């Protein structure tokens, strides 16, 4: 028909321009030209590279990068292996008290990190861990540990473990089973939980705000949040919006790489 | 090659295959057949090694087994929900059980190549089972259980998730097949067609416990029990209630003094109080398409067809009684899933009877295949 | 059994005691704390106070403001969120046309980092430079002045954070067979009566589970306001007040028994959402 | 390859504000030590209570990366009773102090000693002037009363009718309140800051109301900033600079900003990239670093469209007490090598290296052989006033507690543009009273 | 009431359902039967105005209706996966639509009562359809639908995701229900067995063209295509080739002198030189226990049993013959789904039979109602 037709047309677009109009404005904010800034145009007319070509000069937004992405790559690491340990035993095996371990994750996983910043501040770790990367994967993996744990319940209780019978029909050697079998159907799970899980731990700013001082151990978040500008006489509403897209970009890249895997698990296999 | 097993059991904290005694030979065609939640996919089980024997033994041809590993005790399952690895390739999933057999890439190929011949999957032989349909799905999980050419061959409800159709042809290839690779075989169903289809001999369980064994023949001809009467014979064997008249068995409808043979033959044991009557469908033949010598004895009622229903060879009439027929001590366990209405009857009658709803039909009962059998403890006793 | 189980122990205590040894010590750290006149300028006369670092903050005037401040964002902004979100997610499962395309330009606000979003609504709503402060009449700067600062955090949070809420909302839609709809509409309710009658009290754990995740994780914002109002005009929600009375007056008495009590209203929050409401575990 | 080991370097924070003539000292000095060590620059907020923010977290939790500091005037008390901020009295060697009471200006020497003896030494002075813009109104304000009347003259005209003042809730606004507080006659906290007395005596309330007044009619004259309750140093630069303001109150260090800005293109009233001859001036970093004869012909164009003046006086004949600010250099108790780091603080404060920062960064010198140099006094030409102004100064109350009494004295003024010349003045005694006994929670 | 509709189709962006006409009259039981892929469960969704008609008509009672939305027909349909709201009580499921109806609520209780009296679920109102067994989720459908006395009470396949025992039982209830209410109703369904068993007319679809209107017995007596010869098949029909004797018909293993009357009407109405005969399995008897047709006046004929089925009280025995019985204008649809390989014929014996899988045969083919067909045109020449 037409009339629905239309009518699903006008609903995508609405939806695709309410997503996109403020992407779209650092953009056009980014590439406006400093004589100009100060016109409400959304649409940049003379671009010019003079605000990207003065946030690379010097490593104050390339060393932030890497530093959020060592730490999230670390704790992702971590948080999945001990998630997965923990997720397992929740999807397959039968013991006392297993609603509960899910749903105290879960609430924990909604911990404010203000009440975990004023202890954490004074603690041992505080007594020579000020500004480093253990101090700050110590409390990304606190924040990171029930969401691997509930995206790999949600990835494990799917599979078939019947499968594991109909191996153990052959040879039953259940090393080789469980290493040919099994691991080749839960491995692309476990691939999904730790992009999730990577996700969500990369753009935390209250914790990186407080327990980063140095060049080292400073996450992305946090780089741009105390950024003020490249020139120091001139206007820095290009530069500061010219360092927001250089942050971004790096993580929507990886979201609209990986959007089938991640809507699936997010959506605890829900949608396909 | 030679399954021989007796007096396995079980325990759940229950004997679910209490006093089980069977010797399969080369070739036999086994089916165990039984209602639903008997202790048939658990004997299946027991013999697979999924669930060890509690108290008894498994001699499988060549030694005990019941304390070995699946790789050496019958090999060769096929499940019903078709245990099949997605991610590989058909190629690979039938080539399992060789691969993981360390047997040469090049023989792999040939034997697995030759093994989907014998099925009609070859040219499917580089899909992944996610793109598959249920036939084919079913083809590539015999197939994987085929090619080892294991001692015995044990399947599991392998043609319960089918199609309502395909399910005859899948039966007719399953029947062919053994026929041609000729492995001992168990197969657990749910109903008596194919359980008397596909073949060699039959073991109706209730409750765990066997109740009759041998050919489907013997056991449909000549069953020594209620339920094996009113499980086999898909259209349910009438039933009624009455007693003894010292000279032969009396209802609403009919005064049957079959024989003094057979009265001879009951009067050889104890007689007792209540005696429950069975009579086939198949055997009421309206007479008024019996022209012959089985006109005057045929004790011949009449009733009003609440439905009939002419699905070709065969018009099947329904018909009603009055008073007290559920007198029952297998037959509860029979109706508790199939077998509604107390007073419920149906006739098979030649596709020639001009009968219908409404008006009176006079049935023919023809007292030659009478099957009587005793309420108190449902044992035969014309037939053993 | 007891093999299984024994098992099960040894594969859970890695994460349970990872999560209450680096969860538990520290609130249990934050109270010894709030006990304690500890300034971190001098910490070498620390004495004990009974409760004296409480009953200040719960009778001072700039507590109470930024806990109302927070509230009339979490609630309004989670309204607006379950409304938009039910809304997005009817039409990303409903939709004709390509449902790839809607799915990445919904996944596109649900990774960009919380600062760039905030950048791009703070450089909007600015006179001059902003597209959407130079629609609004002659001198209006609608960012200097309490409540527009505030309901334009509102619509920041909201667009930021609603594509988790519409995916969540997916998540228990999809369990929908269309059977159940098709049956409704033969009936004769409709597409609004159907909404409240079928599909509605079907998700009841989707929609509880949402909206404990949202109120939440809208009482914990410190962003939003951060770096688009500051805490100005007295903007700021209670974890800007933490962080002022932490770092700008080093009292740390104070700044834990702030840590303390907004832990405790978390707790109110998170217990009314489950003894009431039900609202249990999605792995139930 | 690069965990921890090489050569020393001394982590030299200073505000963002500088973030260019700080790093170009630090480039000046680096290469005069040759191989003893080298001195890094990291930078701190723009905001004047900020910067305290990062340093005092940098300084409790123990980091031992931070080895010099450019700290407030203000925050000496506060750094000193709290145990950082190492005094200049304790070297390896035991001459910084000799070096730093050797030649600077007594003003800003004053706000660097805590009790007795010092505990920073200074590298800056700064201190309020009044810019205008020279062809739209002649014969500048000189009086408050005056400038809100030349605003509202250019606003019924038709052009920039701002003023652009340091409104917004940080120390930019007690910098001013104390300014128009000073000039009337009262005082924030008494002598030794143990008592408040803002409205002690009617004297005192008067002068208090006063500039209570004053703060009122700016920003609620008509035509005024839509904004003015969240400016500050930087946006009333950029606003005289973008042609909306046509006066404004700003630190000296605006002169290099217009002249820099114009002649890299920025501002439309003042084109200066038209002329050939400021071809290749720009520095290619960013800088302006002019000639002679190029700053000569950068100020001869600018000199008839952006005059400065005086700060405005509260009354028709009594000149006004602006505040003291400024930097001081003071060496973290939290570095584990402090003679380097005081060779440091003594060769980043040198006669030359002063000359620079004045003249292409503004931050004025305190370095008083400086302002008798006849290139300097050509150079820098706003010498004039800065001096006739550092001799009647109002300096902060200068006590352990300021930063505390200037978070509630800054909050109690929150929105400017309504305030209650008569209730404000009791709101803000109650305030400051509560801040010195240090009861209650910063905002 | 009367459900009427004429020229009717379907466009898919293609011909699902054209050329559609039919007058269910008032309690006349259309029953929409044809293979998976055919126009019947989209048929159904047109009637249930789930997608509008593209042209023709759709006149329940006598009016055009193909524009008012499905909430005004009045048609109450039953689905195939029992679509029931979990979230709801039985008696909240039952009584939605006639809370949707603005029913006082005395009158709701006292009629959700009767309907929950009239099936046989009466005590389950209460709990939720969670705790409910295939059998009463299916009757809580059917509850639900009874309800509102609805016009054209139209079912979808509801015995389908049941087991293939409780069937019998449940289209006995749905033949009783049906025949107690008195309301039209259509039924799509998958096999033949329903479509026979409960019908008043029959509708054999193949892709969109329906191909017979006709009650089921001369559906199956005298069918007007090979579609609706072969579909109708229990053991389906065996459909050999021949050749034109011009006096009988030669068989592949046979040859007849069939009549004069069926000659005449074979000649005098010429057709192509190409007939493929048919010949039912009832037909089919082994020649060792009769004497009236299996001699001169019939075809008798031998092969090797490849394998016989005792289930009971018929023998089934099956052989392959070589030859060939392709190419025809929808046998290759037909044989997509049943008759698997191009030479597999069944024999229906009675249960006296002296046979066993392995031996010879002398099976003979009552040369009576052997249907001769074409292959041009498919069309049946016996009848219409
Ligand atoms: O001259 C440039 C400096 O301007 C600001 O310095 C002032 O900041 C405060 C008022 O907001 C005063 O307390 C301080 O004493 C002034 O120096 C800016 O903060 C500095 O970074 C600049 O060097």
């Amino acid at each position: 028909d037409a009339r629905r037709a239309t009518w699903w047309s006008v609903v995508n677009i609405l939806v695709i321009v309410y997503a996109l109009i403020p992407v779209l404005w650092i953009l056009s904010l980014s590439l406006k030209p400093t004589s100009s800034v100060k016109d409400g145009k959304l649409i940049p007319t003379e671009i010019t590279f003079a605000n990207y070509k003065a946030i690379f000069s010097g490593d104050a937004f390339t060393s932030a990068l890497f530093n959020s992405i060592g730490i999230g790559l670390i704790t992702t690491i971590i948080a999945v292996v001990i998630g997965g340990m923990a997720a397992y035993a929740v999807a397959r095996l039968q013991f006392p008290g297993k609603q509960l371990l899910i749903g105290v994750a879960l609430l924990i996983a909604m911990f404010p990190h203000i009440s975990l910043v004023t202890p954490i501040f004074n603690m041992w770790r505080g007594i020579g861990l000020f500004d480093t990367w253990p101090g700050l994967i110590i409390p990304y993996i606190t924040f990171a540990l029930p969401l691997a744990i509930y995206t790999l319940s949600a990835f494990f209780r799917e599979i078939p473990w019947d499968l594991e019978k109909a191996a153990k029909m052959d040879g039953a050697t259940p090393a080789q089973a469980f290493r040919k079998v099994i691991a080749p159907l839960a491995a692309p799970g476990i691939v999904t939980a730790a992009i999730l899980v990577f996700i969500f731990a990369w753009n935390d700013l209250l914790l990186a705000l407080s327990l980063t001082a140095t060049q080292r151990a400073i996450t992305a978040p946090v780089a741009i949040a105390n950024f003020t500008g490249s020139s120091q006489f001139e206007e820095p509403t290009g530069s500061i919006a010219a360092g927001a897209m250089v942050i971004t970009i790096p993580i929507i890249i990886f979201v609209l790489i990986f959007q089938r895997r991640i809507v699936a698990g997010l959506t605890s296999g829900a949608v396909k | 090659a030679e399954i021989v097993l007796d007096r396995v059991t079980k325990s759940y904290p229950r004997a679910a295959v209490k006093e089980f005694s069977m010797t399969i030979a080369d070739g036999e065609f086994i089916i165990l057949v039984g209602p639903s939640g008997c202790g048939k996919s658990t004997t299946l089980n027991m013999i697979a090694g999924l669930e060890e024997i509690t108290s008894g033994e498994l001699r499988i041809g060549g030694e005990r087994v019941n304390e070995k590993a699946p790789k050496d005790r019958d090999i060769a399952m096929v499940f019903q929900s078709y245990a099949l690895y997605p991610h590989m390739t058909v190629r690979q999933n039938i080539a399992f059980p060789l691969t993981l057999a360390k047997v040469p890439k090049a023989e792999i190929a040939a034997k697995v190549e030759e093994t989907a011949k014998i099925l009609d999957l070859s040219e499917l032989l580089d899909r992944k089972p996610g793109q598959l349909s249920g036939g084919q799905r079913q083809r590539v999980a015999m197939g994987r259980a085929i090619v080892r050419s294991p001692k015995a061959f044990l399947m599991d409800q392998p043609l319960s998730n089918l199609d309502a159709k395909l399910r005859v042809q899948m039966r007719a290839e399953i029947s062919r097949l053994q026929d041609r690779l000729g492995t001992t075989t168990v197969y657990v169903t749910h109903d008596q067609t194919e359980a008397m289809t596909l073949g060699d001999r039959v073991v109706v369980m209730l409750a765990g416990e066997v109740q009759q064994i041998g050919t489907p023949d013997e056991l449909y001809s000549s069953p020594a029990n209620l339920f094996v009467a009113g499980f086999i014979g898909s259209p349910a064997m009438n039933f009624f209630p009455a007693t003894r008249t010292d000279v032969g068995v009396r209802l609403p409808f009919g005064e049957v003094t079959l024989t003094p043979h057979m009265l001879d033959l009951l009067d050889k044991q104890a007689r007792p109080e209540n005696i429950i009557v069975g009579i086939r469908p198949e055997h009421i033949e309206d007479s008024a398409l019996l022209d012959g010598y089985a006109r005057i004895r045929a004790l011949t009622f009449s009733v009003r067809a609440d439905i009939v229903e002419s699905l070709g060879a065969d018009k099947y009439v329904h018909f009603t009684t009055e008073g007290a027929g559920a007198e029952s001590a297998q037959l509860a366990e029979l109706a508790a899933d199939s077998g509604a209405g107390t007073n419920q009857f149906i006739a098979r009658v030649s596709a020639d009877s001009r009968v219908r709803t409404g008006e009176q039909i006079e049935l023919a009962i023809d007292t030659t295949k009478l099957s009587i059998f005793d309420a108190a403890t449902g044992l035969n006793l014309t037939r053993d | 059994k007891k093999s299984e189980r024994r098992l099960a122990f040894w594969l859970i205590a890695p994460a349970v005691l990872l999560m209450l040894a680096v969860t538990a010590y520290p609130i249990g750290y934050a109270v010894w704390l709030s006990l304690q006149r500890y300034n971190l300028a001098e910490p070498h006369d620390t004495e004990f106070i009974g409760l004296a670092n409480y009953v200040t903050v719960l009778t001072d005037g700039y507590w109470w403001t930024a806990f109302a401040v927070t509230l009339g964002i979490t609630v309004v902004s989670v309204a607006i969120e379950f409304a938009l979100g039910l809304a997005l997610a009817l039409v990303m499962h409903r939709t004709i046309f390509g449902k790839g395309a809607v799915r990445t330009a919904i996944l596109i606000p649900y990774g960009i980092v919380t600062v760039a979003a905030s950048y791009s609504w703070y450089y909007a709503w600015t006179p001059g430079t902003g597209y959407l402060a130079n629609l609004l009449p002659e001198g209006s700067a609608p960012l200097t002045d309490q409540l527009p600062s505030l309901a334009i955090v509102v619509l920041a949070e909201v667009w930021k954070t609603t594509p988790f809420m519409a995916l969540l909302l997916l998540a228990g839609l999809a369990l929908v067979p269309q059977d159940l709809l098709n049956a409704a509409q033969v009936d004769g309710a409709g597409p609004w009566k159907r909404l409240t009658k079928v599909i509605l009290p079907m998700i009841k754990p989707a929609i509880l589970v949402a909206l404990l995740f949202r109120t939440l994780d809208a009482f914990r914002i410190f962003d939003n306001i951060y770096i688009l109002t500051g805490g100005s005009n007295d903007t700021g929600s209670v974890s800007i007040l933490g962080y002022d009375n932490l770092f700008k007056a080093f009292n740390v008495g104070l700044g834990s028994a702030i840590s303390v009590l907004i832990f405790l209203s978390v707790a109110i929050i998170a217990f009314i959402y489950i003894k009431i409401f039900g609202a249990a575990a999605p792995g139930s | 390859c690069g965990s921890q080991t090489g050569g020393i370097v001394i982590n030299y924070y200073t505000p963002a504000n500088e973030e260019a003539t700080f790093k170009a000292v630090a480039n000046r000095c680096n290469e005069q030590l040759g191989g003893r060590f080298q001195i890094a620059q990291r930078n701190l907020p723009k905001g004047a209570d900020d910067q305290r923010l990062q340093l005092a977290r940098r300084l409790t939790g123990n980091d031992k990366s931070l080895d010099v500091m450019a700290l407030d005037v203000v925050w000496t008390a506060e750094f000193a009773e709290a145990g950082w901020a190492v005094p200049l009295s304790e070297d390896p060697a035991g001459l910084a102090e000799a070096d730093a009471t050797e030649n600077t200006l007594p003003g800003p020497l004053e706000t660097a000693r805590w009790q007795d003896e010092l505990y920073a030494a200074p590298i800056t002075t700064n201190t309020q002037l009044l810019w205008y813009r020279a062809d739209l109104m002649p014969a500048p304000p000189t009086t408050w009363d005056g400038m809100l009347d030349e605003a509202n003259r250019l606003y019924r005209e038709g052009g920039p009718s701002w003023i652009a003042v340091q409104g917004k809730q940080y120390e930019g606004m007690v910098v001013w309140f104390n300014t128009l507080l000073q000039s009337a006659g009262g005082q924030v906290l008494s002598d030794d800051g143990q008592r408040v007395t803002l409205t002690d005596t009617p004297e005192h309330r008067a002068a208090t109301v006063k500039a209570l007044r004053i703060i009122k009619s700016v920003a609620t004259a008509p035509g005024a900033d839509p904004s003015i309750t969240q400016t500050d140093e930087n946006t009333a630069r950029l606003a005289l600079e973008q042609g909306k303001a046509a006066l404004e109150v700003n630190w000296p260090y605006v002169l290099p900003s217009l002249l820099e800005n114009a002649v890299k293109g920025g501002v439309s009233f003042l084109p200066l990239d038209g002329d050939p001859a400021l071809q290749g001036s720009i520095n290619d970093v960013g800088t302006f670093s002019p000639t002679d004869e190029q700053f000569d012909i950068a100020f001869d164009a600018s000199k008839k469209v952006f005059g400065f003046a005086p700060y405005p006086g509260v009354n028709p004949d009594e000149p006004a007490r602006v505040t003291l600010g400024g930097l001081n250099l003071a060496v973290a108790s939290t570095s584990q090598h402090k003679a380097e780091a005081f060779e440091a603080i003594r060769c980043l404060r040198n006669v030359e290296n002063q000359r620079y920062t004045s003249i292409e960064g503004g931050l004025p010198a305190v370095r008083t052989s400086l302002y008798d140099d006849p290139a300097f006094q050509k150079k820098y030409p706003q010498y004039e006033i800065i001096r006739q102004q550092l001799t009647n100064a109002a300096v902060r109350p200068a006590t352990p507690v300021y930063q505390a009494v200037s978070t509630r004295m800054s909050a109690t003024l929150a929105p400017i543009s309504d305030i209650d010349p008569e209730r404000t003045a009791d709101e803000l005694t109650e305030a400051v009273q509560k801040a010195i006994d240090g009861k209650g929670l910063i905002p």
